[PDB]
């Protein structure tokens, strides 16, 4: 009784290496109106 | 000729150079109105944005 082994072989492939980023979302143009004059 | 005084050509000389320099004045001043970058580099991101 030789030992009997569950044998997987190796293949060559490629893989691609994600990643993953928090992050917030700020707008592309967001002006803000302050007044230049003095009044009501 | 010296059809003028050489006191009101010094006068209006120095007129000359007072408006002038009083010109380079604005025109300083707006070449600071354009934003000249001071040094050189790796600019980063705008922290105001157009309109602000």
């Amino acid at each position: 009784q030789t030992p009997e082994v569950g044998i997987v072989t190796l293949e060559a492939q490629t893989v691609t290496l994600n990643t993953e980023l928090p992050g917030r979302t700020n707008a592309f143009r967001i002006a803000e109106v302050r007044p230049q004059v003095n009044g009501i | 000729d010296q059809a003028v005084s050489k006191q009101q050509y010094a006068d209006a000389n120095a007129a000359y150079l007072q408006s002038k320099a009083a010109v380079e004045q604005a025109r300083i001043n707006l070449r600071y109105t354009k934003v000249l970058s001071p040094i050189s580099g790796r600019i980063g991101r705008s922290a105001v944005t157009e309109g602000a």
